[PDB]
């Protein structure tokens, strides 16, 4: 119920704007957990994705960069392929599948002077080269009968802008950054086993690594921010 | 100014209702019922249990005219049945009169793909017939015998009214049932010269108006087989009286930390089947955004810090019901969570050369003593 | 900087029981089967 007031905390200062251009690469990977439902032999509940943090190492003009990255997915489509109703059927709750209506919400962190410099950023554009993602295989164990395997899945990637976010607590400030991505479906399909409905488009949630090393993407930086600099009174009348 | 949202919900694509237990039914009016057989013989017994006692027989190929006992209703009954071709099955119909009634010989269909679906419409049982190339329909003189009760003897699928074209296509072809089928330099260029900047501490009396947006959608089935109870963001416009000037604002809402359940109350096609049932609990997050118009809010960018002392508020729920034409309906009543202030974050979008921002407000929640 | 985001915490724990189909069954080892009818007459039928 108090009134309006404006209070200053300290006096004026000098500020400079500077373009930043760095050659960059990013390392990329998924993660998964398989939480099955309780039951006798044929029960599955969740096959979904989780984020994780990683460390890596680059080279640029003879300088080392330790990295920190984390992966997540936005707008993931969901399926539930019913396997029947009998106590030995493939009753299942939740499958995770991706379509080009889904997005990616990965983070990216360094220790270089460039990232340390940019907090008060105006414009941040980049040119990330499109890459490929594929799928592998994952089997199941059953009391009897054959064994069903999730298999296959491929997509393309495409840049969809950058988003920066900052978390403010009662005590400290938390910086963060994301990376939106557009997905483009490819030809390999889901070779999921032991049920009728098959040959769809997208990726599964079972094998995101596929035995590969990791996922690498290269790109560029275009940045602008405000930094302190030197005075200009040295040449008052040039 | 714009919002930021996290969500995905699409559970409405089974397109196959699934196999069901063989059980005595009281099937409702004007509905389609798939007949999935295992071995030729008796499929379903359906009777008016006063006058009419109906069933049908599937027949293996290459069988000569032979009467065979079959213990329908616990009593045998013989009928001369013969087969002509060497690759197709046969379909017939039987009409009974009483407990020891006569036999009404009907039913005719050449069966390549081993499936059936023969149902009623407009107080009239419509029969089907033929062979996969250009098989067609018929009907029997069933003058409103709709009190008939089925008795399923196999596992089967169910279909509603308005897509009889697709069920005709399927009885023509059948489902595909295959289960286990198989760079350079790094420079920094200057934009322009320096600039002068000062920093200001701004405090405003803050009032926020809030209401939530909900959606209920029916899932295909018999009246209760539902999953989708979805959540939506809200959008409003507001007016404020603060220091003589008027304030306009917009606000959206979203929630993270989904706490979902399901009521799988049985397996019969009239049982209480709920697949997705979300009730929030104390360890989740709610989100609020601002599109304000104030001069102080006009200048919110390049923030060093922003604290805001808020008031804890009460949030309660209401009641809901359903309508399936049998029994007595259940009621969904409850809902109460006290809301407390929590951390506040800022996020900025970017595209081409313009920026989009959003003030995101997080609130910690708590459950109350009143019970539900 | 530090890790901040929450995509989704899918907390679905609705199962502590489950209804099944009154048909035949082959029992495996080390489990239990609950049965409770309401109609007078035999309900359980076991045969070896």
């Amino acid at each position: 119920a108090q009134a309006n007031e404006d209070i200053v905390i300290s006096k004026t200062s000098l500020w400079k704007e500077m373009q930043y251009n760095r050659d960059i690469t990013i390392r990329f990977k998924f993660a998964n957990t398989i939480i099955k439902s309780g039951g006798l032999g044929y029960k599955w509940s969740e096959i979904s994705f989780k984020p994780a943090n990683y460390q890596y190492t680059y080279t640029r003009d003879g300088e080392e960069v330790t990295a920190h990255t984390t992966c997540s997915v936005n707008g993931v489509n969901d399926f539930s392929f019913n396997g029947g109703s009998l106590p030995t059927d493939f009753v299942v709750s939740k499958f995770e599948v991706i379509k080009e209506n889904s997005y990616v919400y990965i983070d990216y962190w360094d220790d270089s002077q460039a990232f340390r410099n940019v907090v008060y950023v105006r414009s941040l554009a980049a040119n990330l080269n499109s890459v490929m993602c594929t799928g592998g295989s994952y089997n199941f164990s059953l009391p009897v009968g054959q064994w069903p395997v999730l298999t296959g899945g491929a997509v393309s990637l495409h840049s969809a802008g950058v988003t920066l976010s900052t978390q403010f607590t009662d005590f400290v400030s938390l910086n963060s950054l994301r990376f939106r991505f557009r997905l483009a479906v490819e030809e390999p399909h889901f070779k999921l086993t032991r049920t009728r409905l098959d040959r769809l488009y997208g990726l599964p949630a079972a094998d995101p690594n596929n035995g590969k090393e990791y996922y690498e993407i290269a790109g560029r930086f275009s940045l602008i921010s405000l930094v302190p600099s030197n005075d200009d009174y040295q040449t008052p009348i040039a | 100014w714009g919002p930021g949202e996290i969500n995905d919900s699409t559970t409405v694509e089974p397109l196959l209702d699934g196999p069901y237990q063989p059980t005595t039914f009281n099937p409702p009016v004007d509905y389609w019922m798939l007949l999935a057989p295992t071995t030729p013989g008796v499929i379903v017994e359906g009777t008016n249990n006063t006058d009419r006692w109906l069933a049908t027989i599937l027949i293996e190929p290459n069988v000569q005219s032979e009467n065979r006992t079959y213990t329908i209703f616990g009593i045998q009954e013989q009928l001369t049945v013969s087969n002509t071709s060497q690759d197709q099955w046969k379909f017939i119909d039987v009409v009974k009169t009483t407990a020891n009634g006569s036999i009404g010989q009907y039913g005719s269909l050449l069966s390549s793909p081993k499936l059936y679906a023969v149902m009623k419409h407009n107080e009239k049982l419509y029969t089907y017939e033929g062979q996969t190339p250009n098989a067609r329909t018929g009907h029997y003189s069933t003058t409103n015998y709709d009190s008939v009760n089925m008795t399923a003897f196999c596992d089967f699928y169910i279909i509603p009214r308005s897509e009889e074209s697709k069920c005709t296509e399927y009885i023509n072809n059948g489902l595909p049932p295959i289960q286990n089928t198989r760079a350079q330099a790094n420079e920094d260029i200057v934009i322009s010269k320096t600039s002068l900047w000062k920093e200001m501490q701004y405090n405003r009396d803050i009032t926020i108006r809030f209401k939530f947006a909900n959606t209920i959608i029916k899932s295909g089935g018999l009246g209760y087989k539902w999953s989708e109870i979805s959540f939506k963001p809200a959008n409003y416009q507001y007016t404020y009286t603060r220091d003589g000037e008027e304030v306009t604002a917009h606000t959206t809402c979203s929630v993270n930390g989904v706490n979902d359940f399901s009521f799988n109350g049985g397996s019969l096609p009239t049982d209480f089947v709920v697949s997705k049932f979300e009730v929030i609990k104390e360890n989740s997050y709610v989100y609020i955004d601002y599109w304000d118009d104030s001069q102080a809010f006009r200048n919110v960018v390049y923030v060093r810090s922003l604290a805001a002392n808020l008031n804890s508020v009460m949030c309660t729920g209401g009641s809901y019901n359903f309508s399936l034409p049998v029994g007595q309906w259940p009621v969904l009543t409850g809902g109460a969570v006290s809301l407390h202030s929590a951390g506040v974050t800022l996020s900025t979008q970017f595209t081409d050369f313009v920026s989009l921002n959003s003030l995101r407000f997080r609130f910690r929640l708590a459950v109350e003593e009143p019970h539900f």
